[PDB]
Parts: structure tokens; sequence; C-alpha cells
RNA sequence: AUGCCCUGACGAGUAGGCAGGCGUGGAGGUCAGUGACGAAGCCUAGACCGUAAGGUCGGGUCGAACGGCCUCUAGUGCAGAUCUUGGUGGUAGUAGCAAAUAUUCAAAUGAGAACUUUGAAGACUGAAGUGGGGAAAGGUUCCACGUCAACAGCAGUUGGA
RNA sequence: UAAUGGUUAUAUGCCGCCCGUCUUGAAACACGGACCAAGGAGUCUAACGUCUAUGCGAGUGUUUGGGUGUAAAACCCAUACGCGUAAUGAAAGUGAACGUAGGUUGGGGCCUCGCAAGAGGUGCACAAUCGACCGAUCCUGAUGUCUUCGGAUGGAUUUG
RNA sequence: UUGACCUCAAAUCAGGUAGGAGUACCCGCUGAACUUAAGCAUAUCAAUAAGCGGAGGAAAAGAAACCAACCGGGAUUGCCUUAGUAACGGCGAGUGAAGCGGCAAAAGCUCAAAUUUGAAAUCUGGUACCUUCGGUGCCCGAGUUGUAAUUUGGAGAGGGCAACUUUGGGGCCGUUCCUUGUCUAUGUUCCUUGGAACAGGACGUCAUAGAGGGUGAGAAUCCCGUGUGGCGAGGAGUGCGGUUCUUUGUAAAGUGCCUUCGAAGAGUCGAGUUGUUUGGGAAUGCAGCUCUAAGUGGGUGGUAAAUUCCAUCUAAAGCUAAAUAUUGGCGAGAGACCGAUAGCGAACAAGUACAGUGAUGGAAAGAUGAAAAGAACUUUGAAAAGAGAGUGAAAAAGUACGU
């Protein structure tokens, strides 16, 4: 009877997979958390939705090397360890790396044909696990979207002008209008309100 | 991997089905690979290992003699081929244990039974 | 977490935070609330005046579904209203089209005037109002109903 | 002991309780289990809808009268205004409660429409013929759903005649608290002389 | 930019409070980390870093796994509890192996005889016995052959071993 | 380069009582410790208090259940229910704007005039103070009534 | 004399059945104390442990002598809530429900009896024969001190009159499930290290299979499995396609009017008292004792009584699946668990060895090596053994064996 299954407000789920899913765009963190995606031409990697009829393993895997994801692929299969210490004999014995997330909206054969592929997960756009999406509480899990997922995004979230499909949900709020500082203080209108600055390590009189 | 609700991934219980398994469920444990040319002639991968079938050691430090099973001693995991056998320093001639897996059969000793378990199998049988 | 805690950084002195003099012991006031009228009293005035002895009458059987008595006060009163509608009868106020708020389809039993609706009728169907709730609705031109 | 300016708790832990912890581990493990026993279920009982149609009933005391809800079973008057015996009732899944009664003329007649409505919307197969399967629907609940009926229109005219509402409260409450006693002075009245 | 820098003052401490860190077992992520060309462990009046907790390296031993970092978690740090379990010392080759009169010579066997076997001699229990049987209890101790690692608090070829 | 320096052993000068513990006071002729390895003592839970972080905010809480699933995860959901939006009284009950939601004293920030000082205006939070409103208490007892019900009005460092 | 009847016996008579185990959960009975109250006698622990009786896969409860006071709900059980509340309590420490509401699951019924009276129409047994969890015939018996049909309060029964609608049963294979068999991919290609390649490097292949395990070091591709499909075999009171009984048939059952009725559980309800119990407070339930009922009346309506109504059920008889519990058994699948002083006492010939008269108590103890390849032989010694020699990758692994 020690407490183990932990209680989170279902906004505050919501609000962390909505930081999530924004954290596997722009290419930083998705570096930043692993995931070999230099060579990658955009992020995010949205891809045909042929993509959810692919019924073989090696036809899925064709496309997901053909959009890039082949070093993210092979860094995982080469990361194959041996786990160090007692959990490798309590049915834990093996760890690898995360690989390519690949996100849908029809399961037409894509779940059974990417399943035998190491680290490969898949995802409904319904669901979106957290687990999935940052790893290790790491943001920037390396997505693939099929167009339908990629569209349907605004359905299952909302936008400014469709509501959410979730009840009485809104996307968050920010309390900021850009995550850069310097360009507001290096703005003509409050550079013009500021005093002239100093030598930035001050000359040692006496 | 694993999807049915029956079958187990408990390391614990995997090697006490292994090391306690039974003698006719270590027939089908110590199977062995058939060669090149039994392969092609048969069309089956590998057989539960008998004794009079002759076999190639591909593996270890016996690797490429050749030589007839003298026993598959199912107590200890292992088949003893003739004329693979270890000098002891007292002249005498024990045989060596050998892994039917690092094996490769290259004649098959044939009755009723392994001709049925052939074509069971979907093999060709000529 | 276990290591956030002071037991983690009591490791190594003797006493674990609770002193050499004192000694840590099972139990040296008594367990529970011993002694609250004989050595606990200091703290039962001050902190919990009035926990011993009794005050008035015993009720044997209480249901508290008969004393089930909601307050919507007129402060509010015009959220029942949606907030679509509600901007459309704000304005165009008049009687012979007046809103009608079920007040106990809202789950209300009493209407209470902590004060100031606008001046648009409107007809209220409480189980109970007050005095003062009774008199701003029909200043603003509307009725209270009476319903069951 | 009695410490600091804290709230009086009353944990009830000085019998031997942790003989009797009960922790729900297998709340996961028995919604799958309640889930394939619906399944199962469905299965053995096919076509049929899994559960009965359930009459509309006001809701008892004064704090829920403002809801109707599901009640138990549809009351032998109502069977018998929808047009059919309780035991054919209940073999063509609707419930029939023998000890509940009739005194509202309103959920009466809400309740034989339903039970009208369900009659119209089943099929109900031969009791030995050929019978072509006819799809299966697994709630009887979700086809005939409980709607709660409408109090008022949502816009009246103002009719304020003047009887202030809250002195007919406090009136209503005293003709109710002197009932007797102004009756008792009235035939004391009449007992003089 | 809980960065970089300028300036000034200060620094005792039990019980106690708080802060910043070190280390351990397991978990999520990551380093496409290390590894049979040697992981981990262990030894090392060799080296280095940190005020310190500790961290690092070299050498020897060894033989199958194990680390760094961002986080999660706890059955997480010992000199003490006449603590628990196990192991080991000094005392110490010490105290002691002194009741029941007592042993001795020769031969044999043997690697080896104060102690075994035989002969010789001296003695004792002295018939309410250290003699012949039994009851309870034991259970094979009886008897033979072979044997001497342990047991017979010396020894042992002897033995109820 | 072991020349300086480090480590280490030793020597020399000066200093240095045995740790832990309870105690006003321990090296005590107070208690525990012959030694070593391993184990070994503020934990978990129910109900809460302050504080802090986060989500939403007059609301909030999906996880009892239901749907769903790649299956104890994740994801989704109705009606309730709990807590909060209203108190007070023993209880029947009653139940929160005279006013720009009040006046006075301070009060950051803002606005205006100012070279600045200051002056003036507006003054959130908050602090002191005098009031007003709701309940209870003790008084006053209007119009009405099938004359005993009703309780308008006006009261107080009384009370919460 | 003789033939019954009643009551009571006997038999190694015919056929059966009960005991004991296990006992985690379930239904009862019986019943503490340590503890807390900073003492303690009420209280609390606790209607608990210990003791005893009785079941099953669940049990119990269960279709109202209910909750309520509403516009009323509607068997039972359980979850969330009610609610740490009403209430009990040296009103101290403490204790403590229920109705409503949302769900899970849903399921309803049977006797007492009517006079069959123009059918004892009912049943056990024996015996015979078949198609044998039974059926048909015959005989004895039970039974009128009442076995069948009909009725069960929601009703219902008798009689009279428009009525229309529904007639049941048994095998077969395939079809549900339980078990279980079998079949169902792809490298052992090259270089280096190594005793061993399963390591590293190169080049591929399969993947609805990269879970897991084995094999001489980390193996998707060597083996078994795994994944997906196929084909069988034996069993389950059967959902469905044919079947066959076919004068199974004016049998039986629903439903409309009038009419007369409507039987409904006794040392029981209830009361007092005693004891115990409860949150139950002028008394919650239970039991002992005493008193002892009624028939448009008996219970209940949480302040005793009297009077007047009202409301709601219909006790003293009975069955009943599911949600629910389950430290036992059987079969599984798991884990941020423990890792040989830990984890069960017990990883091992563990409740063993051993201690005790006995009830009982109760250990220690895992690891050579990839394979015994477990050291031939020589020499010294009486021998144990040594020193060589060998085996082994290693003897700094020699059964006193990993580190
Ligand atoms: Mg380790
Ligand atoms: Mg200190
Ligand atoms: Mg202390
Ligand atoms: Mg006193
Ligand atoms: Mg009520
Ligand atoms: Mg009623
Ligand atoms: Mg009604
Ligand atoms: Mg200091
Ligand atoms: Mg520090
Ligand atoms: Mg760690
Ligand atoms: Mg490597
Ligand atoms: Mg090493
Ligand atoms: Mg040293
Ligand atoms: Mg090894
Ligand atoms: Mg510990
Ligand atoms: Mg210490
Ligand atoms: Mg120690
Ligand atoms: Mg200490
Ligand atoms: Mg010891
Ligand atoms: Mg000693
Ligand atoms: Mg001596
Ligand atoms: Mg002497
Ligand atoms: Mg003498
Ligand atoms: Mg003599
Ligand atoms: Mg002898
Ligand atoms: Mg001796
Ligand atoms: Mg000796
Ligand atoms: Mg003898
Ligand atoms: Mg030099
Ligand atoms: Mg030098
Ligand atoms: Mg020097
Ligand atoms: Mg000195
Ligand atoms: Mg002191
Ligand atoms: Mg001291
Ligand atoms: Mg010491
Ligand atoms: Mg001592
Ligand atoms: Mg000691
Ligand atoms: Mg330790
Ligand atoms: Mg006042
Ligand atoms: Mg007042
Ligand atoms: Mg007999
Ligand atoms: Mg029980
Ligand atoms: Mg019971
Ligand atoms: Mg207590
Ligand atoms: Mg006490
Ligand atoms: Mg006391
Ligand atoms: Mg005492
Ligand atoms: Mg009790
Ligand atoms: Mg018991
Ligand atoms: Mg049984
Ligand atoms: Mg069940
Ligand atoms: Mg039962
Ligand atoms: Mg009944
Ligand atoms: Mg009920
Ligand atoms: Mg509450
Ligand atoms: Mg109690
Ligand atoms: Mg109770
Ligand atoms: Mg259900
Ligand atoms: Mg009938
Ligand atoms: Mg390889
Ligand atoms: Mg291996
Ligand atoms: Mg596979
Ligand atoms: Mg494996
Ligand atoms: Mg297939
Ligand atoms: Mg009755
Ligand atoms: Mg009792
Ligand atoms: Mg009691
Ligand atoms: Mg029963
Ligand atoms: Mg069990
Ligand atoms: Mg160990
Ligand atoms: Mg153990
Ligand atoms: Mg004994
Ligand atoms: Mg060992
Ligand atoms: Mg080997
Ligand atoms: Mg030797
Ligand atoms: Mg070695
Ligand atoms: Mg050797
Ligand atoms: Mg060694
Ligand atoms: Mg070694």
């Amino acid at each position: 009877w020690r407490k183990w299954n932990v209680k989170v407000n279902h906004n505050e789920k919501r609000y962390a997979t909505a930081s999530a899913i924004a954290a596997t765009a722009v290419a930083s963190l998705v570096l930043a958390r692993g995931h070999r995606v230099e060579k990658i031409p955009e992020i995010p990697l949205v891809v045909s939705t042929d993509l959810e009829s692919i019924q073989k393993t090696k036809e899925a895997v064709a496309a997901l090397k053909a959009v890039g994801a082949h070093s993210d692929l092979l860094k995982v299969l080469k990361s194959k360890k041996l786990r160090a210490g007692k959990g490798k004999y309590r049915n834990r014995r093996w760890t690898q790396r995360r690989g390519p997330l690949v996100v849908y909206a029809e399961d037409n054969g894509i779940v059974k044909a990417l399943r035998n592929v190491p680290g490969v997960e898949t995802a409904n756009v319904a669901s979106l696990n957290l687990l999935q999406l940052a790893p290790g509480a790491h943001l920037g899990r390396f997505v693939i979207w099929t167009e339908a997922a990629f569209t349907k995004l605004d359905q299952v979230w909302g936008s400014e002008t469709v509501a959410s499909s979730k009840v009485g949900y809104t996307l968050p709020s920010h309390i900021i209008s850009t995550s850069d500082v310097t360009r507001i203080i290096n703005s003509s209108e409050i550079q013009s309100a500021i005093r002239p600055a100093g030598q930035a390590t001050q000359k040692r009189t006496h | 991997a694993k999807q049915s609700l029956d079958v187990s991934s408990d390391r614990r219980k995997a090697r006490k089905a292994y090391f306690t398994a039974p003698s006719s469920q270590r027939r089908v444990l110590l199977s062995a690979p058939l060669s090149k040319e039994l392969r092609a002639q048969y069309g089956i991968k590998a057989l539960p290992i008998r004794r009079d079938d002759e076999v190639l050691v591909v593996r270890g430090s016996k690797k490429g003699q050749e030589g007839k099973i003298s026993s598959v001693y199912r107590l200890k995991f292992a088949v003893q081929v003739d004329k693979v056998t270890k000098e002891k320093v007292n002249g005498a001639s024990v045989p060596i244990n050998l892994h039917p897996s690092k094996l490769v059969i290259t004649k098959l000793h044939l009755d009723k039974d392994r001709k049925a378990l052939i074509q069971r199998k979907g093999g060709k049988l000529e | 977490p276990s290591r956030f805690t002071k037991t983690r950084k009591h490791r190594g002195h003797v006493s674990a935070g609770k002193g050499r003099i004192g000694k840590h012991r099972k139990h040296p006031g008594g367990r529970g609330m011993a002694g609250g009228q004989h050595h606990h009293r200091i703290n039962m005035d001050k902190y919990h005046p009035g926990y011993f002895g009794k005050v008035g009458m015993r009720y044997f059987h209480k249901q508290q579904a008969h004393f089930w008595k909601p307050v919507l006060n007129l402060d509010k009163l015009w959220t029942l209203i949606p907030e679509d509608k509600r901007d459309q009868y704000l304005k165009s106020a008049s009687k012979e089209t007046a809103p009608v708020i079920d007040t106990l389809a809202a789950g209300y039993g009493k209407i209470l005037g902590k004060g100031r609706i606008p001046n648009v009728p409107v007809i209220v169907k409480a189980r109970f109002v007050s005095k003062l709730a009774e008199e701003k609705i029909r200043a603003a031109g509307g009725v209270v109903e009476l319903i069951a | 002991a009695i410490s600091k300016n804290l709230p009086i708790l009353k944990n009830h832990f000085r019998k031997h309780w942790q003989e009797r912890v009960k922790v729900h581990f297998d709340q996961a493990g028995k919604k799958v289990s309640r889930r394939n026993a619906r399944a199962t279920r469905a299965a053995k009982i096919a076509p049929r809808p899994l559960d009965l149609l359930r009459p509309v009933v006001r809701a008892p005391t004064v704090k829920y009268n403002r809801k109707v809800r599901a009640g138990r079973g549809f009351t032998l008057a109502e069977v018998k205004a929808a047009g059919l015996t309780a035991a054919y009732a209940r073999t063509i899944g609707i419930a029939v409660d023998h000890r509940r009664q009739n005194r509202n003329q309103e959920i009466f007649d809400a309740n034989v429409q339903r039970l009208k409505e369900y009659q119209s919307k089943i099929i109900v197969f031969p009791r030995n013929g050929k019978a072509p399967e006819a799809e299966q629907v697994l709630s009887a609940a979700a086809t005939f759903p409980i709607a709660q009926p409408a109090t008022d229109v949502e816009a009246r005219a103002v009719q304020d005649n003047g009887e202030s509402a809250f002195r007919t409260l406090r009136l209503a409450r005293s003709e109710k608290k002197f009932r007797g006693i102004r009756e008792k002075r009235a035939r004391e009245k009449a007992e003089a002389e």
C-alpha cells in the first residue's frame, strides 16, 4: 500500500503533451536528444499517407531510410548493450536507443510493418504518448508524420479557428511573445529609453 | 516480439524449462542443421539428430572433422561423434562432447520415421 | 523522494536532529489527545476553544437531503442564462418576452440578494427567495415565481 | 500528544487495520475482464441487446426530484397500457417491476410512449422459423435515452400581480405552524355552551 | 548572464536549523560510451585533482561484464548499540593432562611399540568381586577379515573407531 | 637533474591523556569497546497545517465507472460527487450596496508642472481608525388580521 | 383360533448415506488479555486473537412486514459518495452507521391450502424388457392424519357469455469452447583477436519473427522458439442447415366483459425483565425467563406515553445466476522487488540434520573447468605426500577447487 501510481491533472498532462509535440519541431532539441537528423531536409518531417498502408517490414525500412531516418535507424542496433547491473536478470537484459517515432492517422499495416524494427515506435494522433514524445523527460523526439496525421493535428489539439475536439480544451497561452529577449532588448524603442552602458569589466581604481 | 499471452519471456522460467527438459523434449532441442547438399536434396533446414547420422563439425577446435555419431547423450545436452575423441594421458580415448547446433548433418540415417518426418516438414525425399 | 529529506543530512551526527538531552522516546505526552483537560490545556484553550462540552439539541436520524438549499446570489443570477444568449437579453431589455431562469434546474434552492442585477426584467423560478432578493428582481421589472 | 496550532484529526487506525487493507491493484485487470465478459455475453445473447429497457421514473427526495433517471421496471399498468402482458414483456427485453405504482400521469405517459417506441424499433424473430440475422446493437440505453422533460419555455411575459412571493413563503410557513392551534381554538370555541 | 567583473566588510561554537556538494543499489534518456587486445572486484609507504566527502591514473592479480552526464527512485553511507552472524588474536606452547597401590624383562608383528600380541615376572579386585548372569535402556555396540585420515584430551600396529 | 619539490620511513626540538556517551563537570578509580568482515537504526501509510512549484481559475478535480489500446501504460468521456463561490444561530429560521461598494490617515507605482528639488492630482496591495450591510442577542412595535397572527420602521464596542 | 391397525424392535436383510482432510476466502457459535485512556474500574483494544461447529467455487444475502415523506423510489451484492457525518462516549481517550445520488451486474420466483370427489389422477422399490444420467409393463408398498393437477397476494378462484393467438421432442456432421498434436523466414560468407567467435571489421538476407533461451565470450539470420497462418485428434447439458416423432392434435397457455369470492405461516408477533450487543440516544439486534395476541389488522415511520389521522409494506414458510471475497489448491503471465548473513526457515537429500519425555523448536550448507581433459609415467618416502612430468587458455582453476 505504498503509493505506486501517481495522479497528474489532465490539463497539465495535456500541457506537457502539447509542449512535447512543439519540441519535435525545430531541430536544436532534436539533435540535443540524440536523434541523428542533420541530413534531414526539414523538420517536421511529413511523409505521404501511403506509408500508413505499407504492410511489409522490408518496404517500411526502405521508406524511412529514403526520407532520411537511416542514420537514426543505424543509431539503434549499434547501441545494443548489456544492462549494467542486477536488472539484466530481471527480464531487462538489453539497452538500446530510441529511434524515430512514426505518427499516423489510420493503421492499415504500418504498425505491424514497423513492429520488428529496433527503436522505431508508432503512434496514433489521437493518443500521442508523452513517454514516446519526450523519452527520459527529454524534449525533442524525432517524429515522422504522415500527411493524414499532420492534417489531423489541428483537429486533435485545436487552432485559433478550430476548437479542440477535446471538451473545453484550448492550447495554452504564452506569457512572453517571443523566446528571444535580445531582439526586444536591442529594439529601437527600448534602446532609446536606456542610458549608455559601462565598460563591462570595471577598471580597478586604487 | 511476443504477442501471445501463454508464451513467456521470463529468463528464470525459460532456463528452468531448458535445464529440466525430459528426454523426448531434449530431442528437438538437440537439432542440427543440414548440409548444402541435403537442404538442396530434401528441402528441410534442420533435423532432430539421431545416432547413426554422419556429421561435419563446423565450429570449435574440432572444426572440419567428419564422423558418425556414436551417441546422442541427452543428459549432458551433447552428442559424441566417433573419431572425434580426446586422448587421455594414460593412453585412453574419451569422446568429446559436441553440441549439435555446431554440427552439420552430412548424411541422414533413414528409416520410415525419418522419411515420414521429412514429408511432414514439406520435404522432397529424393 | 528519499534523497531530499533531512534523514540523509543527519547521517554521521549522533542524535538525528532530536537532541541528546531530550533523547527521542516513544510517547512523552501520551498518545493522541491525552490530557487535553490536564496537561495540554494551554494548547486546548488557545487554538481550540470550545472543544470540551456540549452544544444544543441532538437530531436523531438526520438526513442532509432535507436541508438541501444551495444559495444563488443576484451578483450572479445571469450566468445561468448561457453566454451566447445572454447579450441579446441584456440589450433589448424588455418585458413581454423576458428570460426564464429555472433556478432549481440549475440546482439552487434559495435566491439571495448580494447585489446589482441589471435593469432587465427576468422571470425567476426559485424555490425560495429572500426579502431583498425579491425586491431587487422586481425593481428591475422582473418577477419571482415560486415552484416546488 | 497535543501540539501546535493544527486541526484535530480523527484518524481511525487503532484496530488491526493492516490485515484489512484492500489495495486495488486489479483495477486495470478487472476492467479487461469486465470488457471480456460483455463481449462474451453479447456473443452468447446474440442479437439481443445486452440490457433490458428500463423505465423513466422521477427521482425521490426533494434534493433530487428535479431529475428523472432510469428506473427498475415498467409498472404493470404501463405494460398493460402499452398493449402487452408482463410475462411477454419480460421475454422481449422489457424490464417489469411489480412493486412500483403510478401516481404521475406525466411519468406514466412518458413510459407508455417509451414502451410503444421500443416495440416499433425492435424486430422479434420467429420462435422456430428461418430468422435471418439482424445486426446486434449492444445497448438499449443509447437507443432509448432518458431525456429530461422541459420545465418552461426560454422566454415569457412578466406577470407580476403584487402577491410579493416572500410574504407567500412567510404566510405559508405560518399556516403550517399554527394549523392545529387554530382548529383547536375553533373547536374550543364550539365546545363552549 | 544561479555567467564575467569591480568594491567593502566578515569568518569561534554543543543541542539545533538550513544550504551547496560527495558516494551506493535500481529506473527513463543519452555518450552510435568502455570491454576477452581483458569488464567488475582486489592489492599497491607509485602518480595526479578536490578544503573535504571523494574523484582520477599507473603497476600487480583477475576473468565477463561495466561506466560518464541529464533526470527518477530508495531496504542508500557505521567505530561504537555488554548490537547480530561468521571469522580471528594476545593470554600461550601457558594452566594443565596428579582419585581408583604398579608395573617390569624378552621375543614377535611393524615404517614406527611406555601402551599391540605371546611368554616370563610382580601385583590387585578378594565371592555384598574389577567374577558369572539378567531387568530397564541401548540397538549391532556381538564375531571375523581388512584398515588407521578423523575419534580413543599422550601414543596406537590396538579398539565399543 | 632527483638539484628544488612531492610521498614515505627515521631522527631531532617543542607540543600532543581514549574514543563514543550521559553529565554542571570525564583521562578518570563513571558506562560501552580484544580485533576484523558483512549486516545494522526517522521508514511507509491515512488524515491534515505552513510554505513553495505547476495547471486551470469562480471554479476545480479525466483514472468509481465507461470508451479505447501497440494492453496493469497511453489516449478519450457522460452523469454525479467532493471541495470552493454565504454566513449566522442551540433551533425554527433568516440571510450580505445609503453612497462612485463609504469617510479619515499613511501608502508604492502612474499622471501634470518642474533644471533638479519639490508641488499637485490619482492612489492597487497593505496598516490604523470611524461608519454601512447579513445573522444571532437585547430593545421599539406600523399598515393590516377572522385579534392573534404578522413584523414595517428606528435603535447598540453587544455578538460572529 | 384368525385377520388387520397403531406404536416399538431385530437382522452380516435390499439399496444408500454421515464421519476425516484442507480451511486463503465464506456462515455461525464462543471469547480474551496485553494496549490506549499519560493512573484506572466504564470504555478502548474488540463484537478482535485463541477455541468449536458447517459449506462451496465462491459462500452469504436476495425478490420488501424495504427506503422514504419526494413530482416519490423499488430484490440482493459490491465500488465511488454520503462521511470521519447523524449519533454513541468518565460527551474523556476514543468510536461511528444509513437513506438519497453515480456506477458494476441484473432475474426472477415457490409452498401453506381450496373437495379430483364422476377416478390418488401422485411416488419409492423389486422384477422383466429396451434405445440405460433413463423409458415401458407387471407386482408389492407409501399415501386419504393428503401424494398429483390448480393458486401464491404483482394476485388469483368458481360460474356465465363475442373472441383471437401461441402447440412440444430426439440423434447427426460441419458451426462455440476446452485440451492437444503437427507444419509454417533469413549467413553459420571472408579478414583479425581468441582455447572457443557468439567479439571486431567487410559484404548480405529475413522481419505480421530484433520476446526469450541454448550453443566453448554480447547470435534476428547455428538450434529451439518467436510472429502469422494452415491442417488435424479427443472431449463441452449447444447458438445454427437438414433430420425424425407427424390425429405429437378440440392437450396446454395468454387475453375481453359480467358475477360471486378471495382462504394468506401462534408460545409467533408484541410486552416486561435479564444479559449481551449497537452509532441507535425513555432501549439497534439477539438470546434466556415471564405474559401472550388480532383479522378494513399486523409491522414500520430513529423522544417515552395518551388521542386523532396519514403513509408504506404484508412477518412468524421456501428457492435463486451475475457484479463481490480469496496469504489454500491447480494452471499461467508479470515486476523500477531480493540476490546466498539478502530473499520464504529452507536456491542445496529442508521442516532436512539435530535438541527435547512431550507439546514444540530448528540450522549450516550455492560457484573447478568450454569440456575431467580429475594429473599417465619417473623419482624420494612406510605412507600421506613431495619433486619432476603432463592436461588445460589458465593449476596465480588440483574436487581443501571462480575472484
Ligand atoms: Mg554493480
Ligand atoms: Mg550538530
Ligand atoms: Mg540520544
Ligand atoms: Mg490535575
Ligand atoms: Mg426530503
Ligand atoms: Mg408509492
Ligand atoms: Mg408516482
Ligand atoms: Mg562557523
Ligand atoms: Mg560541498
Ligand atoms: Mg545509480
Ligand atoms: Mg565497444
Ligand atoms: Mg581489470
Ligand atoms: Mg596498505
Ligand atoms: Mg568465467
Ligand atoms: Mg539500512
Ligand atoms: Mg562513523
Ligand atoms: Mg562493523
Ligand atoms: Mg557514532
Ligand atoms: Mg561474535
Ligand atoms: Mg583464543
Ligand atoms: Mg605445563
Ligand atoms: Mg608431573
Ligand atoms: Mg585392599
Ligand atoms: Mg589382595
Ligand atoms: Mg581386528
Ligand atoms: Mg590421542
Ligand atoms: Mg595419532
Ligand atoms: Mg569387539
Ligand atoms: Mg641526476
Ligand atoms: Mg629525475
Ligand atoms: Mg628536498
Ligand atoms: Mg607535553
Ligand atoms: Mg549538557
Ligand atoms: Mg569521554
Ligand atoms: Mg576500542
Ligand atoms: Mg570492557
Ligand atoms: Mg562486542
Ligand atoms: Mg557495512
Ligand atoms: Mg451590525
Ligand atoms: Mg445585524
Ligand atoms: Mg445390507
Ligand atoms: Mg469468514
Ligand atoms: Mg461468518
Ligand atoms: Mg486510542
Ligand atoms: Mg493508559
Ligand atoms: Mg488515566
Ligand atoms: Mg498501570
Ligand atoms: Mg466491542
Ligand atoms: Mg478464529
Ligand atoms: Mg470442494
Ligand atoms: Mg463469481
Ligand atoms: Mg446460495
Ligand atoms: Mg412477495
Ligand atoms: Mg434496493
Ligand atoms: Mg463530506
Ligand atoms: Mg465498536
Ligand atoms: Mg452499526
Ligand atoms: Mg451491467
Ligand atoms: Mg393457470
Ligand atoms: Mg560476427
Ligand atoms: Mg552467451
Ligand atoms: Mg525470429
Ligand atoms: Mg538473446
Ligand atoms: Mg498469415
Ligand atoms: Mg405470511
Ligand atoms: Mg457473545
Ligand atoms: Mg459495546
Ligand atoms: Mg438462501
Ligand atoms: Mg494461494
Ligand atoms: Mg557472497
Ligand atoms: Mg537464507
Ligand atoms: Mg527426545
Ligand atoms: Mg564460492
Ligand atoms: Mg565445451
Ligand atoms: Mg605433485
Ligand atoms: Mg586466469
Ligand atoms: Mg598442477
Ligand atoms: Mg589467483
Ligand atoms: Mg583463477
